[PDB]
């Protein structure tokens, strides 16, 4: 209050079902994710950092794995 | 009561409301 006016930034934490897939481009980060109520085809890969639920990250490399990389991890 | 995962969608903007 008494500050800065606000006109920038508005991100809030839509519930996520699970993450679709991986895919990295430029050097980002970024996971498919299907949004509940919105339609499936407004499908949008958002940044994993960005990304607050790293639970649902794990499941989903947990299946791919266990031959994931073939080394540590 | 354990929170649910959440992820932001950078959704940003505002909402058009009425």
């Amino acid at each position: 209050h008494m500050v800065e006016e606000v006109l920038e930034e508005e991100e809030e934490e839509y519930v996520v079902e699970k993450v679709l897939d991986r895919r990295v481009v430029k050097g980002k980060v970024e996971y498919l994710l299907k949004w509940k109520g919105f339609s499936d085809e407004d499908n949008t890969w958002e940044p994993e950092e960005n990304l607050d639920c790293p639970d649902l990250i794990a499941e989903f490399l947990q299946s791919q794995k266990t031959a994931h990389e073939t080394d540590k991890s | 009561a354990r929170t649910k995962q959440t992820a932001r969608k950078s959704t940003g903007g505002k909402a058009p409301g009425g």
